[PDB]
C-alpha cells in the first residue's frame, strides 16, 4: 500500500498510489535516497492530488540522487514539529529536526504545521505603545505590543541589523518567550545570531528555527509555518507573551513561486504565482494576537529591487500595523536606521492613544520632511538662494531633523566602531519639537548625525564648536 | 622568460600531437591486425567459449511498464480467468474464439465512442443487447469480464482485447504443441522486417486500409510454403490492428508475449557468426542461472561483432562483442 | 628529440591496463536529441542528475525524469549525438577530482585539464552538489582577506569565509579587482603558513578565450598561479560547462576548505551561468519565468554561494570566500538576476562608469557599497583608523550634491575631496594592509587638511615611501601587532 | 630576438619530430600485437 | 532506398523521414528538389535536430516556396563544405560557396567544411598591439589591436558600414596578407558597391567576399558568417598568412538565428530571442580568433536594435571583442563624424603598460573632461553654461572644442561631403590632445575643431574663420 516514484523534475515529484491509498492533502511522505554520496531520506509534502491515483509532492530536501519506483511511504499526517517549553534554547529545522542536539525534543509533543487562523470572533485589535529607544522608530511609526510590525526594505539596507537591534531593545528584558524564524536568509547570519544570543543569555528563552536560502523550495515554503505552530503552541497552550521575530518573510513567497510552474500552475502578474494573496493571507492570518493572548511579531520584508509596488511587498502591507520603510536612497546618504519617514506607517500614531503632543509633534516633522523633498529638485538645479526665506529656514530645519532621526544603534556598532544609544520618548518628543520650532538652527547639521539624545546633541556641537 | 616558457609550451604540444598520431595510428593497424586474426573460426569460438566462461564466473543478482496501475490490474485479472476458462475449449473453440475476438477488436477500433462510454454491471447489459449472439458464449463472457473493470484510457480497453485475441491464438498453438513453431517463425519475421525498415514503415500506416496491408502481407511474407498458419493469422490481425506502432514492434512485442505465456523471458544474442548445439545449451544454462529462471535465446547473425556475445534482457546487455572492446580500447588512449 | 619511453611505452602500459572487464548494466537509447539537450528512453534506475555516458567520450546529465523518457543536459561534443545512440549509466552524481595538483593549473568544468601540461594527479573525487556547512558547523567571519585595494579593505572589508560580490557595468574594473585580490595573497602563500596561505580558484564563465589566456598571464607575472587553480568554461563551450564551472570551482575549493585550508573562489561572472543555465532550461522546456529565467534560477545561485563560508575549529577552521562578479546592464540593479545576487551576498563592492571615468579608480559606489561582516573582517588599526570612512564619504557625497557655504560645510567638502583622493589606487599596485593604514591615517586625522586635493594621491605615495625609508618600525609594529599603539600613533 | 629564436627552435623542432616519427615506426608493430593480444584475452603470435 | 522524404514544411525548416538506419547525422547537408517552373531549384537542407521516429528537422538554405511534403530527400554523408584555397581570393561567393561572378568557378578547388571546433585553448595568445589608423578618436581613446578582435556598434544610420569602408581603406589597402569580407544580412546593393570599389583599388585581387544579404532565408543568413571564417580560417591555419576579417552585419546572423530558432519550435528566451543565443555566439565568435604565431584581425559591425544598447544580442556580443567602438545616434546629431560615443567605446589595449604613459594619460584628462561635460547636461539642458561656476564653464568650453576635435573629415566620407579624408599620426593625435586639455586652444571658435586632421588643418580652419593658433 505503499507508492512509487513516477516523475522528478528538481523539487517537484509525482508519487503513484494503489487506489484507495491516496494520501491526503499536505501529508508528509518518506521516500529513500540510497546512493551513498548523498543517502538521505526525501520529506515529500503532498501539495496536488492529480487524479488516476497520482499526486504531485514537494520535496524538503534536495532530489539529487532520486530514482524512479522507489517506494515512497504515507506517514498518514501532514509534518509536525516538537512543542513545549523544551523547544526553548535550541534551534531547529523546518522539519523540527534538533541541529545543535541531534535526535533532541524527538519525543517532545508534535503538532501539525497547517492549522487554520483563529476564529474572527476571538480577535481583538492591540493599539498599546512599544517603546523600542529608537527616535524613528518611536516617533514616526511608534510599534504596537501584541501588534504586527514589519521592516519594508531592498536588499542590503538594514532589515537585519534592525531586527538584531530590535531584539536587543525588546528581547533582552521580555518576560515572555521568544521564536525567530530565519527564513531564507544566509546560514552566516543564523549562526551570527545563535551566538549571540547564547553571549546576552537570551537563548533559554528563545527558539531558534532556521530554514536557509540554500536549502530547496519546500524547506524555505514551510520553515515558517514550523516557528509559528511553535510560536501558537506558545500562545494558546502556555498562556504566555510570545515574541515572534521573521526574517525575511518574503522567502516563503518566494519559494512558494520557484515551484509553482513546477506545479502546473499558469503564472500570476510579476512572475508570481496566482495564488500569492491567498497564501500570504493564510500565514499571515496565523501570525495574530487573540483575546488575552499576545503574539509581538516583527518580520523583515525584501522588497525586491526596491519596488515596493512589487506584488509580494504590496501585498504584505495589508498584514500590518505598523511598518518601518527602509529606503535605499536613506541608505545611500548614510543615514542609519535607513528609514524613509514619509512612507513609513503606524495605526496607533494618532492622538487618541499616543497624545496630543506626540502627535502634533510627528505630524510637524512630517511636514517639514514632506516640503524639504519637494523642494530638493529646485535646490540642486537652481540653488539655495532661489528659495524664500522661509523656504531656506524650512530647508535647514529639515536638513536637521533628517539627521537627527538617525541614530547609533547597538547592532550597529560592529559597523561603525560608535557604541549604541537610546533615547526615551519623551526626550524624542521634546527634542523634535525644539527641532521643528527652530531652536537648534545655529548648531552645524553634522552636529545631528548618529547620536542619541539631547545631551548627546550638545557635547556633538561641542566637539564641532557649536555650544548648544 | 616568455620566449623560453612559449617555446617550452609548443615543444610540449609538438610531442603530445605526436603522441596522439602515434596513437591513433597505433589503435587503427591493431584494429586491422586483430580483424584479420578473427577470421578463423576456431577463433570465434574460443571467444565465444571465453565469453561463456566469464558468464559463469560473473556473479548472479537479485534484479509491460506502459500500462498503469488500473490498465496492469484489470489486464491481469483478465489474463488469470480467461486461462482459467478457455484452457478446456476445444482447438477449434479456440480458433473460433480468437477470429471473434479479433473482429471485435477491429469494431471497437473502427468506433471509439464506444469504448469511450466504457472505460469509465450495467456494462454487460448493454454488451448483450448489443451483440448477446454475434459472438459466442465464451467470446462474451471474456468480453463482459473485460468491460467489468475499468481502464484509465479507452485505449487499453483495444489493447486488452488484442491481448485476449493473441492469447487466444497462443493457446491453440499451444493445444496443437507447435508453440515453438509460432514463436521462431515470429521471431524470423521480426528479423526480416527489421532487416528490411522500408517495408516495415509502409505497413505502419494505419491510414491505408487494413485489407490492403493484410493481403500484401500474406501474399508477400506471411503466405509461403514454410509459414505457419497460426503465425500467419495471429501476425495478420495484429498487422490489422495497428494503431501507428511500427510493424517490426508489434512483432517482437508479440514474440515477448508468446514467450511470457510460455513461462520463459526472452533473449536475444547477437554474434559473428552461428554458436554450436553445445554452445546454445551452455548459454541457455548460464542465463537461466544469472536470471534464475528459463529464458529462450534467440540468435542474430552479425560478422561485426566479430565474436563473444551481446545478451540483452530487461533493458540491460551484457556485451561481449569484440568490436565493442575495440572501440573502447580505441577511446581508451590519450 | 624524445625521450622513447612515454610515446612507446604508453600503449604497453594501456594494453596491461585494459582489463575490459564483462559488465552487467542497463542500457538506454536516445529518442531525439539536439542544441545540447538528449532524450533518453530506458535506464529505469537512473538517478536524478546522475552522470550518463553517451557513445565516443560525450557526457551527459539526466535532468528531467519521467516515464516517458529521461531528459539529459549533453556536457560538450553535442553534434555527435543521433537517435538509436546507446547511453550508458556511470552510477554516479556528478563529480570532479580534487588535490593539491590542481595548483596552477587550467581544468574545464569536468576536471580534466585544458592547458595542455598532461594528466592531474588527483586526491579523491568530490560531489559537486554535497551539502552546505550548517549553522552549527560554522564560526563567525573574523580574519580578514586583504584585497590590497584601499577603497575595499577600508570600506567593504572583506573577511575569510565572506560572499563579497563584485557588481557593475561592463569594462568598471571587476576583473581588475578580483584578480588584484589574487595576486595580493602572494605574500601569504610564501610564508609558508597554512593558516596565512589563501589557495585561489579563478572560475571563467562564458568568457572569451584569450580573455582566460590574458588573466592566466596576469596570474603568471605576479606569482599567482603557483597557489592558483582556473576552471574555464570559455564562451564556446557547451551550455552544460557554462552552468557547471562555479560547481566545479566551489568543489574544487571546498576539498581544500575542508581540510583545514583557506580558499578565494572568483566567479567571472555568475550573470553567463545564469543565461546558461536559462537556455538549458528553455531547451528542456520547462516552463519559464521573470525575462524567461526559470523559476529555480535563485536556488542555482543561492547553493552554490552558501558552501562559501567560514567552519568551525571542529571542522578545521578553514574557509572559502566567494567573489561573484555580476554584469549589470545600463547601470541597472533592478534586473532579475542582479537582484537575486545582492539579496544572496555579504555585501557588494558596485563598480559605476560614471565613476570611473571621472578618474575615481576603482570605481566603487561608496553609498551603496556595503560589507555585512564589517569591522570584524579588519585588524584593529584599520577598525580605528577607518571607523566611519564609509558614512562619511555618504555624508561626503550627499553634502556635495547639495552644496551645488558654512564654515563647517566647507571644512567637511576639503575633508571629503582629500579622502576621495585618497582612495583612488592604480592597478596592479596593492598595498600592504600596514601601508593601507597609514595612508587612512593621514586621511582621516587630518593631516592632509594642509595639501591641496590634487597633490594628496602624490603626497599619500611619498610619504609612504619615506616610513619605508626610514622610521620603519612603524609598519612593523602595525604587521606585527595588529594595532597602532599611542606611541607609534605619536612617533 | 626572441622572435629569431622561436623561428630556429621551430625548424629544429620540426626536424626532431620528422626523425622521431621516422624512428618510432620500428617498435609501433610490436604495441599493436600486444593490444591485440590482450583484448582477445591470449597470446596472438602476430 | 537510403532516402528520406519530406514530411512537415515549415517556413524555411523542413521535416524529412528517413529509414531507421540511415537517419543523417546534425549538420549534414540534404538535398531535395523543388519542380514548379517559376521556383524550380535544388534545396540544400542543414540537419539541425533529431526529433526521434528517424524524422530530423533541417533548416533550408533557399526559400522552400514551391516545395511539396513526399518528395525525395538525398543525404550528401557530410556537412555544408566551401572551397579554399588562394583562388578565392579575388572572387565573390554566396553560403553555399557558389562563385557569383564566374559561375562554377571553384568547384574543383579543395573543401572545407563550414563546421569546426575553436582553436585548443592551449594555442590562444592574448594580443597587445596597436594597429594605428590614423583616426583620432579611434588611435586615442579606442586603440585597435593587430591580430585582436574589433567591433563597431551602432543603431541605424548612424555610419558603421561607413567606418567599415573606412577602415578596409586604412587597413587593408597597405596590407601584404589576405582579406576576407563577409557580408551577413546587409544591402545586397552595399555588397556591389564594395566589390565595385574593391575592384577600382586593386584590393580585390587580394580579397575573398561572401555575400548572404537580407533577401534570404535566416539560414543562408545564419551560414553564411561560418562560411566566410571558414575561408578566413583556412588562409590563417594552412597558408600562414595574416588575414583582415570583415563583418558586416553580425548581429544579423545572430537574428537570422532568433528566426530559425522560432521556426524549429524552440522556447523563447527574453525579448523573444533563441535560448541558444549566447552560445550560438560563442561558437562563431570563438570560432574568429589569432592562434599563436597566426593573425587574424577582425573588424565586426554590429546592428543595435531600436539604439537598444541592453538588448540581448549586442549585449552578448560585448564580451568577444578587444577593441569595442559604440557609434552614437546622440554624437551623430552633432555632425560628428564618426559618430563615435567617447565615453561607452573601450580598447583593452589603453593601459599605460602598452601605449605608454602620455598616451594614456592624455586619453584618461578627454574621457574625464567628456564625463565632467555629460554631467552638467542636465543643468546645461535647462539654463545653459552660464549658471555654472567659473571652473565649470572653462570645463564645458574645453569638453566641447574636444567633441568637436574627436570628429574627422574620413577617407569614406568623400563620397557624401566632397572632401577629402585626412590621417594624423599617433604621437601628433597625442600632442594636439594634450595641448586641448590644458588650454592651448581655449581662444579659437568650436568650429575650427570640426570635421579636420592635425594641428595644421587646425591652424587652417582658424585663420579661415578669423582666428589665430
Ligand atoms: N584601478 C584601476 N586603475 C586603472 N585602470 C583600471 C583599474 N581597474 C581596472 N582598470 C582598467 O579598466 C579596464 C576595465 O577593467 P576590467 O577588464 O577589469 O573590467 P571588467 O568590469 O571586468 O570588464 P569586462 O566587462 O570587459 O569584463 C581595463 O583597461 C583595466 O585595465
Ligand atoms: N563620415 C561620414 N561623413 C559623412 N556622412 C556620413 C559619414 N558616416 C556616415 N554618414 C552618413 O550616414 C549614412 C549612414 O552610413 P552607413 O550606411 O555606413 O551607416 P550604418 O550604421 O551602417 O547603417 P545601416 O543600419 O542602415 O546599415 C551614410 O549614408 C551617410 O549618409
Ligand atoms: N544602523 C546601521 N549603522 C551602520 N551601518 C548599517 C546600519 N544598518 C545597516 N548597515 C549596513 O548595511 C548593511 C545591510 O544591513 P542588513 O540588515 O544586514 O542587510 P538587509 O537590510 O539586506 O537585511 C549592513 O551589513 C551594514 O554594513
Ligand atoms: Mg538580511
Ligand atoms: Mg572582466
Ligand atoms: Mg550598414
Amino acid at each position: 500500500t505503499a507508492g512509487r516514484v513516477v516523475r522528478i523534475t528538481g523539487p517537484v515529484v509525482d508519487v503513484e498510489f494503489p487506489r484507495g491509498s491516496v494520501p491526503e492533502l499536505f501529508n508528509a511522505l518518506h521516500a529513500e535516497i540510497t546512493f551513498g554520496a548523498l543517502a538521505k531520506t526525501l520529506t515529500l509534502e503532498v501539495a496536488q492530488h492529480l487524479g488516476d491515483s497520482l499526486v504531485r509532492c514537494i520535496s524538503m530536501q534536495p532530489t539529487d540522487g532520486l530514482v524512479r519506483g522507489v517506494e515512497v511511504t504515507d506517514t498518514g499526517a501532514s509534518i509536525s514539529v516538537p512543542v513545549g517549553d523544551g523547544v526553548k534554547g535550541h534551534v531547529f529545522n523546518a522539519l523540527g529536526d534538533c541541529l545543535d542536539d541531534p535526535g533532541y525534543g524527538k519525543d517532545f509533543e508534535h503538532w501539525s504545521i497547517h492549522r487554520k487562523p483563529p476564529a474572527f470572533s476571538d480577535l481583538e485589535p492591540r493599539t498599546e505603545m512599544l517603546e523600542t529607544g529608537l527616535k524613528v522608530v518611536d516617533l514616526l511609526t511608534p510599534y504596537v505590543r501584541g501588534g504586527k510590525i514589519a521592516l519594508f526594505g531592498g536588499a542590503g539596507v538594514g532589515k537585519t541589523v534592525l531586527i538584531q537591534e530590535m531584539i536587543n531593545r525588546i528581547a533582552r528584558n521580555f518576560g515572555g518567550t521568544s521564536v525567530f524564524a530565519g527564513v531564507g536568509e544566509r546560514t552566516r547570519e543564523g549562526n551570527d545570531l545563535w551566538v549571540e544570543l547564547a553571549d546576552a543569555n537570551v537563548l533559554k528563552d528563545t527558539a531558534l528555527v532556521f530554514g536557509q536560502m540554500d536549502e530547496p523550495p519546500g524547506t524555505r515554503m514551510r520553515v515558517a509555518l514550523s516557528a509559528l505552530t511553535m510560536a501558537e503552541f506558545f500562545r494558546d497552550e502556555q498562556g504566555q507573551d510570545v515574541l515572534l521575530f521573521i526574517d525575511n518573510i518574503f522567502r516563503f513567497t518566494q519559494a512558494g513561486s520557484e515551484v509553482s510552474t513546477l506545479l502546473g500552475r499558469m503564472p500570476s502578474a510579476v512572475g508570481y504565482q496566482p495564488t500569492l494573496a491567498d497564501e500570504m493571507g493564510e500565514l499571515q492570518e496565523r501570525i495574530t494576537s487573540t483575546r488575552g493572548r499576545s503574539i509581538t511579531s516583527m518580520q523583515a520584508v525584501y522588497v525586491p529591487a526596491d519596488d515596493y509596488t512589487d506584488p509580494a511587498p504590496a501585498t504584505t502591507f495589508a498584514h500590518l500595523d505598523a511598518t518601518t520603510e527602509l529606503s535605499r536612497a536613506v541608505f545611500s546618504k548614510g543615514i542609519f536606521p535607513a528609514v524613509d519617514p514619509l512612507a513609513s506607517s503606524s495605526t496607533i500614531l494618532d492622538p487618541a492613544i499616543v497624545g496630543d503632543e506626540h502627535y502634533r509633534v510627528a505630524q510637524e516633522v512630517i511636514r517639514i520632511l514632506q516640503r524639504y523633498k519637494d523642494l530638493q529638485d529646485i535646490i540642486a538645479i537652481l540653488g539655495i538662494d532661489e528659495l524664500s526665506e522661509e523656504d531656506k529656514q524650512l530647508v535647514n530645519r529639515a536638513r536637521r531633523i533628517e539627521r537627527f532621526l538617525s541614530q547609533n544603534m547597538m547592532a550597529a556598532e560592529q559597523f561603525t566602531g560608535q557604541p549604541g544609544s537610546t533615547v526615551p520618548l519623551k526626550e524624542t518628543i521634546e527634542a523634535f519639537d525644539k527641532l521643528t520650532k527652530g531652536e537648534f538652527d545655529h548648531l552645524p547639521e553634522q552636529a545631528f548625525f548618529l547620536i542619541g539624545g539631547l545631551d548627546d546633541l550638545a557635547k556633538k556641537a561641542e566637539s564641532l564648536g557649536a555650544k548648544l | 622568460a616568455q620566449g623560453a616558457q612559449q617555446i617550452q609550451l609548443m615543444r610540449q604540444q609538438l610531442i603530445r600531437q605526436l603522441r596522439t598520431g602515434l596513437g591513433a595510428e597505433a589503435v587503427n593497424k591493431a584494429a586491422e591486425i586483430v580483424r584479420a586474426h578473427v577470421a578463423d573460426p576456431q577463433a570465434q569460438s574460443a571467444t565465444v567459449d571465453r565469453f561463456l566462461s566469464e558468464l559463469e564466473q560473473m556473479a548472479p543478482s537479485s534484479v509491460t511498464s506502459r500500462l498503469r496501475a488500473a490498465s496492469r490490474q484489470s489486464l491481469a485479472a483478465l489474463v488469470e480467468k480467461f486461462d482459467s476458462v478457455a484452457g478446456g475449449l476445444d482447438a477449434d473453440g479456440l480458433t473460433n474464439l480468437a477470429d471473434e475476438l479479433a473482429s471485435v477488436a477491429k469494431l471497437l477500433l473502427s468506433e471509439t465512442a464506444l469504448n469511450k462510454h466504457l472505460a469509465e454491471a450495467p456494462k454487460v447489459r448493454l454488451l448483450e443487447r448489443l451483440l448477446s449472439d454475434k459472438v459466442s458464449a465464451t467470446t462474451l463472457d471474456l468480453l463482459r469480464t473485460a468491460v467489468s473493470n475499468r481502464w484509465s484510457t479507452e485505449s487499453n480497453l483495444i489493447d486488452a482485447v488484442e491481448h485476449t485475441a493473441r492469447l487466444a491464438l497462443l493457446k491453440r498453438a499451444e493445444i496443437a504443441g507447435e508453440v515453438d513453431e509460432v514463436e521462431e517463425q515470429l521471431f524470423r519475421f521480426g528479423r526480416v522486417l527489421d532487416a528490411e525498415p522500408r517495408l516495415s514503415a509502409l505497413l505502419s500506416d494505419y491510414t491505408t486500409p487494413a485489407e490492403g496491408r493484410v493481403a500484401l502481407l500474406d501474399k508477400a511474407l506471411t503466405g509461403r510454403p514454410g509459414v505457419n498458419q497460426t503465425a500467419a493469422a495471429l501476425l495478420s490481425q495484429t498487422v490489422g490492428l495497428l494503431r501507428g506502432e511500427r510493424a517490426d514492434e508489434a512483432v517482437i512485442d508479440l514474440a515477448e508475449l508468446a514467450v511470457s505465456r510460455r513461462g520463459e523471458v526472452v533473449a536475444h544474442v547477437s554474434a559473428a557468426a552461428e554458436l554450436s548445439d553445445a554452445q546454445r545449451t551452455r548459454l541457455t544454462e548460464v542465463l537461466s542461472r544469472i536470471y534464475g529462471r528459463p529464458v529462450s535465446v534467440q540468435l542474430h547473425v552479425d560478422p561485426e561483432l566479430l565474436g563473444g556475445l551481446s545478451i540483452t534482457v530487461g533493458d540491460e546487455v551484457i556485451d561481449g562483442s569484440i568490436a565493442s572492446r575495440l572501440a573502447a580500447a580505441q577511446t581508451g588512449l590519450p | 628529440t624524445i625521450s622513447a619511453a612515454d610515446i612507446e611505452g604508453a600503449i604497453e602500459d594501456y594494453v596491461s591496463s585494459f582489463s575490459a572487464d564483462t559488465e552487467r548494466e542497463e542500457i538506454g537509447t536516445v529518442i531525439d536529441a539536439g542544441d545540447g539537450i538528449a532524450h533518453v528512453e530506458g535506464l529505469p534506475s537512473v538517478m536524478t542528475q546522475e552522470l550518463l555516458e553517451f557513445p565516443g567520450g560525450v557526457l551527459g546529465v539526466a535532468l528531467n525524469l519521467d516515464e516517458h523518457s529521461v531528459g539529459a543536459v549533453i556536457l560538450g561534443e553535442f553534434e555527435k549525438i543521433e537517435e538509436g545512440q546507446q547511453v550508458k549509466r556511470t552510477g554516479e552524481v556528478l563529480s570532479v577530482p580534487v588535490g593539491d595538483a590542481f595548483l596552477g593549473r587550467v581544468v574545464n568544468p569536468l576536471g580534466q585539464p585544458i592547458d595542455g601540461q598532461g594528466d592531474i594527479a588527483a586526491e579523491t573525487r568530490r560531489a559537486l552538489e554535497l551539502q552546505a556547512p550548517s549553522v552549527v558547523q560554522r564560526q563567525s567571519v573574523s580574519e580578514p582577506l586583504q584585497t590590497g585595494i584601499k577603497a575595499i579593505d577600508a570600506m567593504t572589508p572583506i573577511g575569510r569565509g565572506q560572499r563579497q560580490l563584485i557588481i557593475g557595468d561592463r569594462k568598471t574594473g571587476k576583473t581588475a579587482v578580483c584578480v588584484d585580490t589574487i595576486l595580493n595573497q602572494r605574500e601569504a602563500w610564501l610564508t609558508g603558513d597554512p593558516k596565512q596561505q589563501v589557495r585561489c580558484v579563478y572560475v571563467a564563465i562564458g568568457q572569451k578565450g584569450t580573455t582566460i589566456a590574458s588573466v592566466k598571464r596576469a596570474l603568471e607575472e605576479g606569482g599567482a598561479m603557483e597557489y592558483t587553480t582556473i576552471v574555464a568554461a570559455p564562451a564556446s563551450d557547451a551550455a552544460g560547462f557554462k552552468w557547471l564551472a562555479p560547481y566545479t570551482g566551489s568543489a574544487i575549493g571546498q576539498h581544500w576548505m575542508y581540510n583545514g585550508k583557506h580558499v578565494l573562489i572568483v566567479f567571472d561572472d555568475l550573470s553567463k551561468q545564469a543565461d546558461a543555465y536559462r537556455a538549458i532550461s528553455l531547451l528542456l522546456r520547462r516552463p519559464p519565468g521573470r525575462e524567461a529565467f526559470p523559476g529555480d534560477v535563485f536556488y542555482l545561485h543561492s547553493r552554490l554561494l552558501e558552501r562559501c563560508a567560514k567552519l568551525s575549529d571542529e571542522l578545521g577552521g578553514g574557509s572559502m570566500t566567494g567573489l561573484p562578479i555580476i554584469e549589470t546592464k545600463a547601470n541597472d540593479i533592478s534586473a532579475f538576476i542582479p537582484t537575486n545576487v545582492i539579496s544572496i551576498t555579504d555585501g557588494q563592492c558596485f563598480l559605476e562608469s560614471d565613476l570611473f571615468n571621472q578618474g575615481v579608480r576603482p570605481a566603487i559606489n561608496v553609498g551603496v557599497s556595503v560589507s555585512r561582516v564589517g569591522g570584524a573582517a579588519q585588524i584593529k588599526a584599520m577598525k580605528e583608523v577607518a571607523g566611519s570612512l564609509r558614512l562619511d564619504l555618504s555624508q561626503y557625497r550627499e553634502l556635495e550634491a547639495f552644496a551645488a557655504l558654512d564654515a563647517a560645510s566647507k571644512a567637511q567638502l576639503d575633508r571629503g575631496a582629500r579622502l576621495v583622493e585618497l582612495l583612488k589606487q592604480p592597478q596592479y599596485s596593492p598595498l600592504a594592509v600596514e601601508e593601507q593604514v597609514v595612508a587612512i591615517f593621514l586621511g582621516t586625522q587630518g593631516h592632509l587638511d594642509s595639501v591641496p586635493v590634487e597633490d594628496v594621491q602624490r603626497f599619500e605615495s611619498e610619504l609612504l615611501e619615506h616610513v619605508k625609508a626610514s622610521h620603519s618600525d612603524i609598519f612593523d609594529g602595525i604587521r606585527e601587532t595588529k594595532k597602532l599603539s599611542e606611541e607609534a600613533e605619536e612617533k | 630576438e626572441v622572435a629569431q629564436t622561436l623561428t630556429q627552435a621551430d625548424q629544429q623542432l620540426s626536424a626532431q619530430g620528422d626523425q622521431v616519427r621516422s624512428g618510432l615506426e620500428s617498435s609501433v608493430d610490436g604495441l599493436s600485437a600486444k593490444l591485440a593480444s590482450r583484448i582477445l584475452g591470449v597470446d596472438v603470435n602476430s
